[PDB]
């Protein structure tokens, strides 16, 4: 007489956390881990360890397990697929019951799934490639303040990609000169301009002074062009109190949009801001500053697609997606993959694009991808072909670097965008006729001709690190 | 170095750090009262209500600042308005201590111009008290 | 003198090898791996440029201000011994570029976009020299080591903690039950697992109340001050604050926050609240390994530790060296000094790239936790000294006799090692003997020793200097 | 399986979980203080003021966090600044316990650099106390 | 007296609020360095929450030391009484900081009394009618010790607070013994006065008599017996 | 044994006079024009000033042993003779940055000029200058806007700005005040202002004045086409009253208010400066009462120190004297502190 | 009802003797905080009239002397004592000081007599 009782001591994690015959539930949160075990550590054990220490278990047997039901709460490594041509790499799939997560908390989700497992001695490297967020958990989030459709409806802009521009130099400009640059940019045809991600509040320019001058710039450009204008005023701050003070000022000024660096600011702060923006009608542009510290390498970290899903859940109307052809890395297939994951309602599994799980967003608003970083007029054909109309293409140096100034620089980009958009609509192949479209526009656009002449030779082509 | 003892070393405000007052020294303090035309008065309290406490604060919000129980003692008869005879005061001390032999008793005097007690010291402590030290045992 | 549109090498503006760094400059040491064909000087200049004032092409607006005054500068580049394509690029940032008291802003500039540049294959921020003039703009930790010990009235030994297990799945009352049994046996603290926030199986307010009963019961029973880090980590700042407020209203001593998963903005706000309300703040570094594990890319933990000290935290996990999670001895000793001390001299043998002056900002209590047990005590005390908190989760709730006996076993092992050290004994050599002697009179410890005697964690180190 | 008793098992921080320290082990701790140049000091308290309590909180609003009565004990003379002789310390322990045989006494040491108590342990417990257990009776 | 003096009014109030929540009796404020606007606000808060308010006159000597230029302390004292304060440092006369006797007795009356008639021999240029405004407790502090007790009691009378910082933490046996020595000296002098003895002439004998039964006082008397502060007065009438 | 506690008095110089000390770049430095009493050595007097403005008192206290005086004590590290004076010296004192509360001018003044000016051992004392290190400067919010931002908000460049104090000082009704303001502004003045003593009185309550002044400001601005302003006085008896007035100005959309920082106080001023920063109001600072402190050469605090203190506490404007007007202001001294209040880096001179 | 009519030249004198307050209007009022029954139930006093007492002199007493008089009154058998109608807050006695001292008096008398006390 005596059933399963408490036995002190250490035993393999796989005895409890490796369940290859487990049938995942439709409410389970699924994770695809690219893991590299240490020599002598079986993938079954390494996988079980990851699932265990990211859910309910620790290094030795605890008696308290008997007070609850481990079968009900434990994370489970239910499948392990070897990675071809790689150095001892495997894709370990783990299922987490929905009960393990706090509703509407991206912070909590990450805390469990990527909290401690990446530091275990038993493994050499670990990378979270994807997460299957079930509809039942998606519904616990407020999500983006507005989403693509609502944004277009509020701005009354349709039929073409939106145009943005980061003010430069990054730091060092005074509040009034910031407003000056903004006005000149916007009046030339750009829909938006923005504070650089690191422009918060500094000795050379305090935030409230910037907000006021930018407001004057926004309204002047709008009255002059007759088109709705905006400038992402940065609410990123050292504390939530400062963050909210900045959002409140934007609200009191009646301006359309603010921005936030969700990773350097944090999910807890970002979610609060997103909710405030929803309740006060402010568009929220999200800058992914610091993401590459986490998502650049193939062997370790978290792929951007997961960071993108997290942001969509936490809340953001815009989210930088990379440019593919610009100064920063972004492989075409991988990018097209997470762009769909950011905008669409339903995305089928497709490993050719790094999509490990079919993702159902259950009507959560789509996030507007923002292509920014080292792009210019000659890149327009490629950008329009890659992203389509639902995106914001930003040209910082590509505008303030124009030989004739900001307004002409803005016009050159606006002309290039509309010409490419018209060409596509007429049935032309941008991937093939891009240059001809641009050259043709140059004939009647001195502004574009000047831009084309300056950057004609500039291209960014390097070996890709983040390959599938 | 002598160490001031923290055990059973309760004090009683004015003059409690001096050697116990002799009847002669007490009479002198009384003369001081009469000479200045102040109003003599005796107050007493049972041991349990001799020292300040915080008991009533249990009924308070955040307003305990400068509130303490047991500051008020019980008045022996009435303040001796118009008293100009120290013998009179000494007789009431005898009468009060006789009526309440196991209570703490203090002599005070009031000034009606500044309207405030202007002097006071203990004249009786129950013989059962074991929470105080004789002058030569306040430090060890 | 004039504006000339077009692209030019970053090095023409951002590579200044003869620059004399200023005592108010924030300095950065980057382990940089350039793409083939990209000169180290150009790569270093690109990093400095795109993390300070420049972009990919010449902008006329530079002329309205003084680039010489605001530009970041790659002032030195040294090859990495044993690496063909790896360099340590040193960058100086003027203090004017940073928002006072904002770790979020500091990180946004220094590690915001440079790690994704096509021109480089890998980049890792190894260290940052935080100048006193910038350190002074931060409130810093709510209390710090000395004040913490003074409030808890605990001195002369390392503090003992313990994470309740299973990680998730326990009810609020069962949590409090486990906590009480743990604390009553000799542990100073117990804590919510990092992922224990508020869930269907256990809502936070229910846990806070039962844990409060447990803390007070254990304290009254033992006569020693007790605590349990109640987790305030949440999805929003509003929720985070509601939890801190509840802890305040219950009169409990300490709460915790996952500073990386919650975020620096939320963390700084919470640290300030703790300073103004007298709550000790335990910081869990959940997610740090995602960023600091690899030698070629990311951010070394020492930087994440400096950042936390600035944002604010009374405790910060430091690794165990000998436990289940990675932590090489020398670099750990290095950042532990950076976490606790007022002045730490440059020491490359410990990964300390710059001399760091904390200008009196309170020190953070290092927390050794994760897969450790009684046999590790000698090494732990030898490595950390008294100013640290050693936590035994499985090492307590995994004891064959229960939480109380498990707690007593760890408390006994700690005091025996502490006594031996004070007597002049070499823990590194006599550790085993000290533990075995204690076993003679402590059946609780003897039981723990027998269960985990053969358990050790020895693997090849990924995060090597 | 032995059960850790919750009855009369009060502890006293550092070293209270080890068998009572012999005079030789105490002497060793004292040498430790001197070897490190720390400042020796003795503190004591009567039984009723020995363990933390919450009495004063009755006067508080919602600010009891990390506040407890009885953490502060009474200082024996003054910290032994400059003391470089372990025999001096050992003799003061005797002088202190001689002055207060019915009080708890603890030996501590201060570091004036970090400005914090750097070590400490109980050196005397009233002989009449029965709220603690010897090493052999901590579990049953 | 917990200090509420701070860089901003918000910080000053947070400190007063904490004192209120702890149930403690008194806080302090440096009225001149903090400022009258902040002080008046603090005094009003103290009135409405039952906190005693001790006022420190830091910086006053920057303005009231010289006879030819500035503002005499008596005016700074009237200003504080108006702004609000339960205590106000008045100087010691015999201590380490300057304070001429006649001038001092003059503004002490201006601080405590309801009606003070003109008296140029004490620097009182105008008859002052306080029309029942509460009196402020003068605080004699700075470089004083047990031997000064007779003079202090004779100068101020019972309505004053005598402070001994170094005079307490400087006692050879520590703070408690140092405190007892001052308390003994004070009660000894108070008793002597009540008995009709002249403290201006018998002060020394009163202290020496107390030393016979008070080893704490005796030790204090030994250490500071020869310590006096006598210099030419700058702030002369 | 080692250093122990010895009760009793000893010279301050034994602990506080350190002529070989090398000042640290984070130390706050003070230059005191000191006049010792006869018989008191300059080094002892300088030591007393350093001690009583930092960590020491008149007799030895045992508590010094619990901490580190070497780390916290103020140090008189230099005594300079004064030309033309054989009993006046400049005593230099170094204060570790740890001694000061961040962002609090009130605290800085409480230590450096709190009690030492009243010591019997000295006949006179004047604080001539203070070296505020960058590490301490960074702990302050500072002025709400500053010269450049102010000009950018007013859109005024290329010439000095023109102001004017309404007169008579007191006695005018609220409407007459607005009447005089409109006529002043419409003629070419950029600003007008409440006299320093115009707060709220029987002859003119503040809110009535603020309202009529607003009408005058907007009428003059519309008429001239140039941005106009009038410093509305927020100086009050309490912080609550001060803020009510600042709030009213905010609600009226007017550009600037003023505060008498010395009579109102540093604590109140700092709070107001912070409010102005967060609400976009320019803050004019009047130095009423400064001459009570900075007029005499032998005693007090020189205006340059009072100016540095204000820059730290916060102020967009600060009266600097005219040199040639009715109030005193020596040319060289004035040029010196004007640089100290306007520039980023000012060399010793 | 009594706003302007009493001043009409057309009349020499006017006095409102009574008013009939209908239930429909009565119901629109919150009315007394508690009422006789509730009061007796909160004080736990039944079977006799309640006893009170105004402290004297009307004005002129200090806060502590007020509490002193109150304690002595209440402890002797009175259920209540009270501030004189004109005792609000004055130079000789500010209200908050009085409230605090009276509270001490109420609690001391109640503890001493075992009967609920008030002022
Ligand atoms: O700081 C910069 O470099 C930018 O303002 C672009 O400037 P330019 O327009 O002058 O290049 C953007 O923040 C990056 O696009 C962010 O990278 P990503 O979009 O990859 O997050
Ligand atoms: O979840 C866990 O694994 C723990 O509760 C430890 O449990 P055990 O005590 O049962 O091992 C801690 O959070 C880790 O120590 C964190 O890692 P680090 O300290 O490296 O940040
Ligand atoms: O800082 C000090 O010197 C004191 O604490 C006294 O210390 P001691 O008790 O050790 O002397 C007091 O603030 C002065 O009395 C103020 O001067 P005044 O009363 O003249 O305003
Ligand atoms: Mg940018
Ligand atoms: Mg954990
Ligand atoms: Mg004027
Ligand atoms: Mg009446």
């Amino acid at each position: 007489k005596a059933g399963a009782g408490f036995k002190a001591g250490v035993k393999d994690y796989r005895l409890t956390y490796y369940t290859p015959d487990y049938v995942v539930r439709d409410t389970d949160i699924l994770a695809a881990f690219r893991m590299t075990p240490q020599p002598g550590v079986p993938p079954e054990e390494c996988g079980a360890a990851v699932a265990a220490e990211s859910s309910t278990g620790t290094w030795t047997t605890v008696w308290t397990d008997g007070l609850t039901s481990l079968d009900r709460y434990k994370g489970r490594c239910y499948d392990i697929e070897p990675v071809p041509g790689e150095d001892n790499q495997y894709i370990a799939y783990v299922a987490y019951p929905i009960d393990l997560f706090e509703e509407g908390s991206v912070t909590n989700m990450f805390t469990s799934i990527v909290g401690n497992v990446f530091g275990f001695k038993a493994l050499r490297a670990l990378r979270l490639e994807d997460l299957r967020i079930p509809p039942a958990y998606v519904k616990t989030f407020v999500g983006p303040p507005h989403g693509i459709q609502v944004e277009r409806d509020k701005l009354n802009k349709y039929g073409r990609g939106l145009l943005g521009c980061t003010i430069k130099p990054k730091l060092g400009l005074s509040a009034k000169n910031y407003g000056r640059a903004v006005y000149e940019c916007l009046r030339g045809g750009l829909d938006f301009t923005k504070d650089d991600e690191n422009v918060n509040s500094q000795p050379f320019m305090r935030w409230r002074d910037r907000f006021l001058f930018v407001a004057e710039a926004i309204y002047k450009a709008q009255a002059e062009t007759g088109e709705v204008k905006g400038h992402y005023l940065n609410a990123t701050a050292g504390t939530c109190e400062e963050m909210m003070k900045r959002a409140v000022c934007a609200k009191e000024l009646g301006v359309p949009i603010i921005m936030h660096d969700y990773l350097t600011g944090g999910f807890t702060a970002n979610t609060s801001l997103a909710i405030y923006c929803r309740d006060n009608g402010l568009l929220l542009h999200i800058h992914r500053a610091m993401h590459a510290v986490i998502d650049r390498q193939r062997n370790h970290g978290i792929h951007f697609r997961v960071l993108a899903k997290a942001l969509r859940m936490s809340g953001g109307d815009h989210l930088h997606s990379g440019t593919v052809v610009g100064k920063l890395e972004g492989e075409r297939e991988v990018t097209l993959g997470f762009v769909d994951l950011m905008r669409d309602d339903y995305v089928e599994k497709d490993r050719s694009r790094g999509i490990y799980f079919t993702q159902d967003w259950c009507s959560m608003p789509g996030v507007m991808p923002v292509a920014s970083g080292g792009i210019h007029v000659w890149h327009m054909p490629a950008l329009v072909e890659i992203f389509g109309d639902d995106a914001c293409l930003q040209f910082g140096g590509g505008t303030l670097g124009h030989p004739w100034g900001n307004a002409p620089g803005a016009a050159a980009n606006r002309v290039a965008l509309e010409a490419c958009t018209q060409a596509r609509n007429e049935g032309r192949d941008l991937a093939r006729e891009g240059g001809d479209v641009i050259r043709s526009a140059c004939k009647w656009s001195p502004e574009l001709a000047a831009a084309c002449e300056v950057w004609k030779e500039i291209k960014f082509e390097f070996d890709t690190i983040d390959k599938l | 170095m002598m160490v001031w003892t923290p055990v059973n070393n309760k004090m009683f405000e004015t003059f409690s750090y001096l050697p116990p007052l002799s009847d002669e020294q007490i009479a002198a303090q009384v003369d001081y009262i009469v000479a200045n035309g102040w109003i003599p008065c005796l107050e007493f309290a049972e041991s349990d209500k001799a020292y300040v406490s915080n008991e009533s604060a249990i009924r308070f919000g955040s307003v305990s600042c400068l509130y303490y129980d047991n500051r008020y003692w019980t008045m022996w008869k009435l303040p001796m308005f118009g008293c100009r005879d120290p013998m009179q005061v000494l007789r009431e001390i005898v009468a009060c201590t006789k009526a309440f032999p196991d209570a703490y008793v203090r002599l005070v005097a009031f000034d009606n111009q500044k309207q405030v007690q202007i002097m006071g010291f203990l004249v009786q402590r129950p013989k059962s008290a074991r929470d105080w030290q004789p002058a030569n045992k306040r430090s060890v």
